[PDB]
DNA sequence: CCACCACGCGGGCGGTAGCGTGCTTTTTTCGATCTTCC
DNA sequence: GGAAGATCGAAAAAAGCACGCTACCGCCCGCGTGGTGG
RNA sequence: UGGCGGUAGCGU
Protein backbone atom coordinates (compact mmCIF):
# COMPACT_ATOMS: atom_id res chain seq x y z
CA UNK A 1 0.00 0.00 0.00
CA UNK A 2 1.34 3.72 -0.39
CA UNK A 3 1.20 5.09 2.61
CA UNK A 4 3.81 2.32 3.55
CA UNK A 5 6.00 3.60 0.96
CA UNK A 6 5.31 7.63 1.84
CA UNK A 7 6.85 10.26 -0.19
CA UNK A 8 7.48 12.39 2.52
CA UNK A 9 7.39 15.96 1.06
CA UNK A 10 10.97 17.95 1.20
CA UNK A 11 10.20 21.82 0.92
CA UNK A 12 11.56 22.37 -1.39
CA UNK A 13 9.57 21.11 -4.42
CA UNK A 14 10.82 17.39 -4.64
CA UNK A 15 10.15 14.15 -2.87
CA UNK A 16 11.90 11.68 -1.10
CA UNK A 17 11.17 8.26 -2.80
CA UNK A 18 11.99 5.50 -0.72
CA UNK A 19 13.78 2.29 -1.85
CA UNK A 20 10.88 0.66 -2.47
CA UNK A 21 9.16 2.67 -4.93
CA UNK A 22 13.14 2.70 -7.18
CA UNK A 23 12.77 -1.28 -7.14
CA UNK A 24 8.93 -1.50 -7.98
CA UNK A 25 9.76 1.46 -10.78
CA UNK A 26 12.71 -0.99 -11.71
CA UNK A 27 10.37 -3.76 -12.16
CA UNK A 28 7.46 -2.37 -13.96
CA UNK A 29 9.80 -0.85 -16.49
CA UNK A 30 11.92 -4.24 -16.96
CA UNK A 31 8.05 -6.11 -17.40
CA UNK A 32 6.69 -3.60 -19.89
CA UNK A 33 10.17 -3.69 -21.89
CA UNK A 34 9.87 -7.65 -21.97
CA UNK A 35 6.21 -7.35 -23.03
CA UNK A 36 7.09 -4.66 -25.47
CA UNK A 37 9.69 -7.07 -26.65
CA UNK A 38 7.78 -10.20 -26.71
CA UNK A 39 5.26 -8.53 -29.00
CA UNK A 40 7.51 -7.76 -31.40
CA UNK A 41 8.75 -11.35 -31.86
CA UNK A 42 12.28 -10.94 -31.09
CA UNK A 43 15.17 -13.25 -31.64
CA UNK A 44 15.95 -16.11 -28.80
CA UNK A 45 19.17 -14.17 -27.42
CA UNK A 46 17.39 -11.30 -27.08
CA UNK A 47 14.07 -12.63 -25.35
CA UNK A 48 16.52 -14.67 -22.76
CA UNK B 1 37.38 -17.40 -37.33
CA UNK B 2 35.48 -13.77 -37.61
CA UNK B 3 32.03 -14.28 -34.61
CA UNK B 4 29.05 -12.69 -33.86
CA UNK B 5 28.78 -11.23 -30.23
CA UNK B 6 25.44 -9.07 -28.57
CA UNK B 7 26.07 -6.00 -26.96
CA UNK B 8 24.13 -3.77 -24.54
CA UNK B 9 24.93 -0.58 -24.94
CA UNK B 10 23.74 2.52 -22.38
CA UNK B 11 20.70 4.65 -23.08
CA UNK B 12 20.39 7.26 -25.26
CA UNK B 13 24.06 6.56 -26.70
CA UNK B 14 23.20 3.88 -29.71
CA UNK B 15 24.82 6.27 -32.06
CA UNK B 16 28.23 6.70 -30.15
CA UNK B 17 28.85 3.53 -29.58
CA UNK B 18 28.05 2.75 -32.76
CA UNK B 19 30.42 5.44 -34.03
CA UNK B 20 33.32 4.19 -31.85
CA UNK B 21 33.23 0.60 -32.85
CA UNK B 22 33.18 1.50 -36.47
CA UNK B 23 36.58 3.50 -35.42
CA UNK B 24 37.66 0.09 -33.96
CA UNK B 25 36.90 -1.93 -37.36
CA UNK B 26 34.19 -4.31 -36.41
CA UNK B 27 31.19 -4.96 -38.19
CA UNK B 28 28.23 -3.64 -36.67
CA UNK B 29 24.09 -4.30 -37.51
CA UNK B 30 21.26 -2.56 -35.45
CA UNK B 31 17.50 -3.16 -37.00
CA UNK B 32 15.93 0.53 -37.45
CA UNK B 33 12.32 1.00 -37.85
CA UNK B 34 10.70 4.33 -38.77
CA UNK B 35 7.20 5.16 -37.23
CA UNK B 36 4.97 8.08 -35.71
CA UNK B 37 5.88 8.89 -32.36
CA UNK B 38 4.29 11.76 -30.29
CA UNK B 39 7.51 13.63 -29.53
CA UNK B 40 6.70 15.20 -26.74
CA UNK B 41 3.38 17.03 -28.71
CA UNK B 42 4.65 16.41 -32.51
CA UNK B 43 3.18 13.35 -34.09
CA UNK B 44 6.20 12.92 -36.32
CA UNK B 45 7.62 9.68 -38.09
CA UNK B 46 11.32 9.02 -36.69
CA UNK B 47 13.56 6.09 -37.04
CA UNK B 48 14.20 4.36 -33.36
CA UNK B 49 16.10 0.81 -33.67
CA UNK B 50 14.19 -2.19 -32.77
CA UNK B 51 15.01 -4.25 -30.17
CA UNK B 52 16.55 -0.66 -28.56
CA UNK B 53 19.97 -1.13 -26.62
CA UNK B 54 21.03 -4.14 -28.48
CA UNK B 55 23.95 -4.31 -31.21
CA UNK B 56 25.20 -7.42 -33.17
CA UNK B 57 28.46 -7.08 -33.30
CA UNK B 58 30.79 -9.07 -35.45
CA UNK B 59 35.16 -9.07 -34.86
CA UNK B 60 37.43 -11.73 -33.48
CA UNK B 61 38.50 -11.61 -30.44
CA UNK B 62 42.11 -12.52 -31.29
CA UNK B 63 42.40 -9.30 -33.30
CA UNK B 64 40.53 -6.99 -30.73
CA UNK B 65 40.10 -7.64 -27.23
CA UNK B 66 36.28 -8.18 -25.37
CA UNK B 67 36.91 -5.66 -23.09
CA UNK B 68 38.12 -3.09 -25.93
CA UNK B 69 34.94 -3.06 -26.86
CA UNK B 70 33.17 -3.42 -23.31
CA UNK B 71 34.78 -0.49 -22.46
CA UNK B 72 34.69 1.88 -25.81
CA UNK B 73 32.55 4.87 -24.30
CA UNK B 74 29.03 4.04 -24.81
CA UNK B 75 29.33 0.11 -24.57
CA UNK B 76 27.62 -0.69 -21.34
CA UNK B 77 28.14 -4.37 -21.78
CA UNK B 78 28.15 -7.87 -23.45
CA UNK B 79 24.88 -9.82 -23.07
CA UNK B 80 26.22 -12.69 -21.46
CA UNK B 81 25.09 -16.20 -20.15
CA UNK B 82 27.56 -17.48 -17.65
CA UNK B 83 31.33 -16.72 -17.68
CA UNK B 84 31.81 -16.38 -21.17
CA UNK B 85 29.63 -13.94 -23.51
CA UNK B 86 27.28 -15.08 -25.65
CA UNK B 87 27.46 -16.36 -29.21
CA UNK B 88 24.43 -15.33 -31.51
CA UNK B 89 24.39 -18.06 -34.10
CA UNK B 90 24.59 -17.12 -37.69
CA UNK B 91 21.14 -18.22 -38.62
CA UNK B 92 19.82 -15.24 -36.25
CA UNK B 93 22.09 -12.85 -37.86
CA UNK B 94 20.66 -14.13 -41.37
CA UNK B 95 17.06 -12.97 -40.05
CA UNK B 96 17.90 -10.29 -39.08
CA UNK B 97 19.05 -9.19 -41.98
CA UNK B 98 15.98 -9.70 -43.84
CA UNK B 99 13.72 -8.66 -40.94
CA UNK B 100 11.72 -6.20 -42.18
CA UNK B 101 8.73 -5.80 -40.53
CA UNK B 102 5.55 -3.35 -40.29
CA UNK B 103 4.12 -2.52 -36.46
CA UNK B 104 1.87 -0.35 -34.50
CA UNK B 105 4.18 0.18 -31.15
CA UNK B 106 1.90 0.21 -28.43
CA UNK B 107 2.42 3.47 -26.29
CA UNK B 108 2.45 5.64 -29.49
CA UNK B 109 -1.08 4.72 -31.04
CA UNK B 110 -3.21 7.51 -31.48
CA UNK B 111 -4.31 6.19 -34.77
CA UNK B 112 -7.37 7.14 -36.22
CA UNK B 113 -10.81 6.15 -34.93
CA UNK B 114 -8.97 4.63 -31.84
CA UNK B 115 -9.66 4.92 -28.02
CA UNK B 116 -7.91 7.90 -26.51
CA UNK B 117 -8.15 8.94 -22.54
CA UNK B 118 -7.84 12.57 -21.91
CA UNK B 119 -7.28 13.35 -18.38
CA UNK B 120 -6.27 17.21 -18.67
CA UNK B 121 -8.50 20.24 -20.19
CA UNK B 122 -12.35 20.59 -19.65
CA UNK B 123 -12.25 16.46 -20.82
CA UNK B 124 -10.43 15.13 -18.00
CA UNK B 125 -10.94 11.83 -17.06
CA UNK B 126 -13.12 11.06 -20.24
CA UNK B 127 -12.63 8.48 -22.93
CA UNK B 128 -13.24 9.39 -26.77
CA UNK B 129 -11.90 8.55 -30.15
CA UNK B 130 -8.94 9.92 -31.86
CA UNK B 131 -10.22 9.91 -35.36
CA UNK B 132 -7.14 12.11 -37.88
CA UNK B 133 -4.54 14.11 -37.01
CA UNK B 134 -5.39 18.07 -37.19
CA UNK B 135 -1.82 19.09 -38.16
CA UNK B 136 0.89 18.56 -35.49
CA UNK B 137 0.22 20.52 -32.44
CA UNK B 138 -3.66 19.23 -31.44
CA UNK B 139 -4.58 15.94 -32.76
CA UNK B 140 -8.49 15.61 -33.25
CA UNK B 141 -10.89 13.86 -30.81
CA UNK B 142 -14.75 13.21 -30.78
CA UNK B 143 -14.71 14.72 -27.48
CA UNK B 144 -17.43 12.98 -25.24
CA UNK B 145 -19.97 15.01 -23.79
CA UNK B 146 -23.22 13.88 -21.56
CA UNK B 147 -25.43 14.01 -24.59
CA UNK B 148 -23.06 13.02 -27.30
CA UNK B 149 -19.19 13.02 -29.11
CA UNK B 150 -18.14 16.18 -31.13
CA UNK B 151 -15.98 16.89 -33.33
CA UNK B 152 -12.83 18.98 -31.79
CA UNK B 153 -9.30 19.57 -31.90
CA UNK B 154 -7.12 20.14 -28.63
CA UNK B 155 -3.52 19.43 -27.55
CA UNK B 156 -1.93 16.00 -28.11
CA UNK B 157 -0.18 16.30 -24.63
CA UNK B 158 -3.78 16.58 -22.99
CA UNK B 159 -4.75 12.92 -23.73
CA UNK B 160 -2.90 9.63 -23.42
CA UNK B 161 -3.51 6.56 -24.38
CA UNK B 162 -5.98 4.12 -22.64
CA UNK C 1 57.64 -29.01 -3.99
CA UNK C 2 55.39 -26.37 -4.83
CA UNK C 3 57.50 -26.62 -8.80
CA UNK C 4 55.96 -29.94 -8.86
CA UNK C 5 52.48 -29.06 -7.91
CA UNK C 6 52.17 -26.16 -10.46
CA UNK C 7 50.58 -27.58 -13.50
CA UNK C 8 51.90 -24.59 -16.12
CA UNK C 9 55.44 -25.49 -17.56
CA UNK C 10 55.76 -22.64 -20.31
CA UNK C 11 55.43 -19.12 -19.92
CA UNK C 12 52.17 -18.66 -22.15
CA UNK C 13 50.39 -21.37 -19.56
CA UNK C 14 51.32 -18.97 -16.68
CA UNK C 15 50.06 -15.77 -18.24
CA UNK C 16 46.76 -17.70 -19.63
CA UNK C 17 46.45 -19.05 -16.24
CA UNK C 18 46.81 -15.52 -14.66
CA UNK C 19 44.59 -13.75 -16.77
CA UNK C 20 42.18 -16.60 -16.27
CA UNK C 21 42.56 -15.65 -12.31
CA UNK C 22 42.58 -12.03 -12.72
CA UNK C 23 39.89 -11.44 -15.25
CA UNK C 24 37.37 -14.62 -15.22
CA UNK C 25 35.19 -14.68 -17.88
CA UNK C 26 37.09 -13.68 -20.79
CA UNK C 27 38.79 -15.98 -23.77
CA UNK C 28 42.30 -16.06 -22.73
CA UNK C 29 44.36 -14.30 -25.02
CA UNK C 30 48.33 -14.49 -25.27
CA UNK C 31 48.13 -10.44 -26.18
CA UNK C 32 45.62 -9.50 -23.40
CA UNK C 33 47.32 -11.75 -20.95
CA UNK C 34 50.73 -10.04 -21.54
CA UNK C 35 49.75 -7.04 -21.70
CA UNK C 36 47.98 -7.55 -18.41
CA UNK C 37 50.74 -8.86 -16.58
CA UNK C 38 53.14 -6.01 -18.22
CA UNK C 39 50.92 -3.12 -17.12
CA UNK C 40 49.78 -4.66 -13.69
CA UNK C 41 53.13 -4.20 -12.37
CA UNK C 42 56.27 -3.10 -14.77
CA UNK C 43 53.99 0.28 -16.03
CA UNK C 44 53.94 3.94 -14.28
CA UNK C 45 50.63 4.44 -15.06
CA UNK C 46 48.58 2.55 -12.53
CA UNK C 47 51.24 0.60 -9.93
CA UNK C 48 53.75 3.43 -8.81
CA UNK C 49 55.41 2.53 -5.24
CA UNK C 50 55.76 5.85 -3.28
C1' DC D 1 22.67 33.47 -29.76
C1' DC D 2 24.34 31.56 -24.98
C1' DA D 3 23.18 30.51 -20.02
C1' DC D 4 19.89 27.89 -17.13
C1' DC D 5 15.07 25.71 -15.47
C1' DA D 6 12.51 21.22 -16.89
C1' DC D 7 12.18 16.27 -18.23
C1' DG D 8 11.56 11.68 -18.98
C1' DC D 9 13.33 7.14 -19.83
C1' DG D 10 17.24 3.76 -17.76
C1' DG D 11 20.35 1.42 -13.83
C1' DG D 12 27.65 0.28 -11.77
C1' DC D 13 30.49 3.77 -12.83
C1' DG D 14 33.24 4.74 -15.84
C1' DG D 15 36.32 3.53 -19.52
C1' DT D 16 38.85 2.07 -25.97
C1' DA D 17 40.25 -1.08 -17.40
C1' DG D 18 39.77 -1.68 -13.33
C1' DC D 19 37.81 -1.02 -8.74
C1' DG D 20 37.99 -5.24 -3.62
C1' DT D 21 41.63 -5.93 0.35
C1' DG D 22 43.18 -5.80 9.53
C1' DC D 23 36.63 -11.16 12.09
C1' DT D 24 34.58 -15.02 14.17
C1' DT D 25 31.40 -18.78 14.14
C1' DT D 26 28.30 -21.97 11.73
C1' DT D 27 26.69 -24.43 7.75
C1' DT D 28 27.24 -26.31 3.06
C1' DT D 29 29.83 -28.21 -0.78
C1' DC D 30 33.58 -30.25 -3.20
C1' DG D 31 37.93 -32.35 -4.87
C1' DA D 32 40.86 -35.61 -3.42
C1' DT D 33 42.00 -39.60 -1.34
C1' DC D 34 40.58 -43.97 0.21
C1' DT D 35 38.90 -47.76 0.89
C1' DT D 36 36.23 -51.22 0.65
C1' DC D 37 34.00 -54.02 -1.44
C1' DC D 38 31.22 -58.16 -5.10
C1' DG E 1 39.78 -54.48 -10.31
C1' DG E 2 36.72 -50.60 -11.26
C1' DA E 3 32.59 -48.27 -9.01
C1' DA E 4 30.08 -46.54 -4.94
C1' DG E 5 30.00 -45.16 -0.09
C1' DA E 6 33.21 -42.70 3.52
C1' DT E 7 35.36 -39.11 4.95
C1' DC E 8 38.02 -35.58 5.38
C1' DG E 9 40.04 -31.65 5.28
C1' DA E 10 39.90 -27.59 2.65
C1' DA E 11 37.43 -23.92 0.82
C1' DA E 12 33.36 -20.95 0.24
C1' DA E 13 28.98 -18.62 1.73
C1' DA E 14 25.83 -16.55 5.45
C1' DA E 15 24.91 -13.88 9.84
C1' DG E 16 26.16 -11.17 13.91
C1' DC E 17 28.64 -7.93 16.20
C1' DA E 18 24.57 -3.92 23.73
C1' DC E 19 21.40 -0.11 25.25
C1' DG E 20 19.39 4.52 25.61
C1' DC E 21 20.41 9.82 24.42
C1' DT E 22 22.58 14.48 22.22
C1' DA E 23 24.66 17.71 18.38
C1' DC E 24 26.51 18.77 13.52
C1' DC E 25 27.27 17.84 8.40
C1' DG E 26 25.52 15.79 3.51
C1' DC E 27 21.73 13.88 0.53
C1' DC E 28 16.93 12.53 -0.67
C1' DC E 29 17.53 9.46 -8.66
C1' DG E 30 21.92 11.36 -12.58
C1' DC E 31 22.15 12.39 -17.41
C1' DG E 32 21.47 13.17 -22.54
C1' DT E 33 18.01 16.08 -24.32
C1' DG E 34 15.01 20.27 -24.78
C1' DG E 35 12.93 24.65 -24.61
C1' DT E 36 13.08 29.54 -22.96
C1' DG E 37 14.70 34.03 -21.00
C1' DG E 38 18.69 37.41 -19.92
C1' U F 1 9.06 18.79 12.43
C1' G F 2 10.45 12.77 7.80
C1' G F 3 14.01 9.63 6.76
C1' C F 4 18.66 7.86 6.35
C1' G F 5 24.71 7.78 5.68
C1' G F 6 28.98 9.93 8.01
C1' U F 7 31.26 12.41 12.23
C1' A F 8 31.72 13.76 17.29
C1' G F 9 30.10 13.44 22.29
C1' C F 10 27.34 11.51 27.32
C1' G F 11 26.11 7.76 30.67
C1' U F 12 27.37 2.61 31.46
Amino acid sequence: PPDLRPLVPLDGGRFATSDLNDLYRRVINRNNRLKRLLDLAAPDIIVR
Amino acid sequence: MQSWYLLYCKRGQLQRAQEHLERQAVNCLAPMITLEKIVRGKRTAVSEPLFPNYLFVEFDPEVIHTTTINATRGVSHFVRFGASPAIVPSAVIHQLSVYKPKDIVDPATPYPGDKVIITEGAFEGFQAIFTEPDGEARSMLLLNLINKEIKHSVKNTEFRKL
Amino acid sequence: ETLRVDPTNDRLSALVEIYRMMRPGEPPTREAAESLFENLFFSEDRYDLS
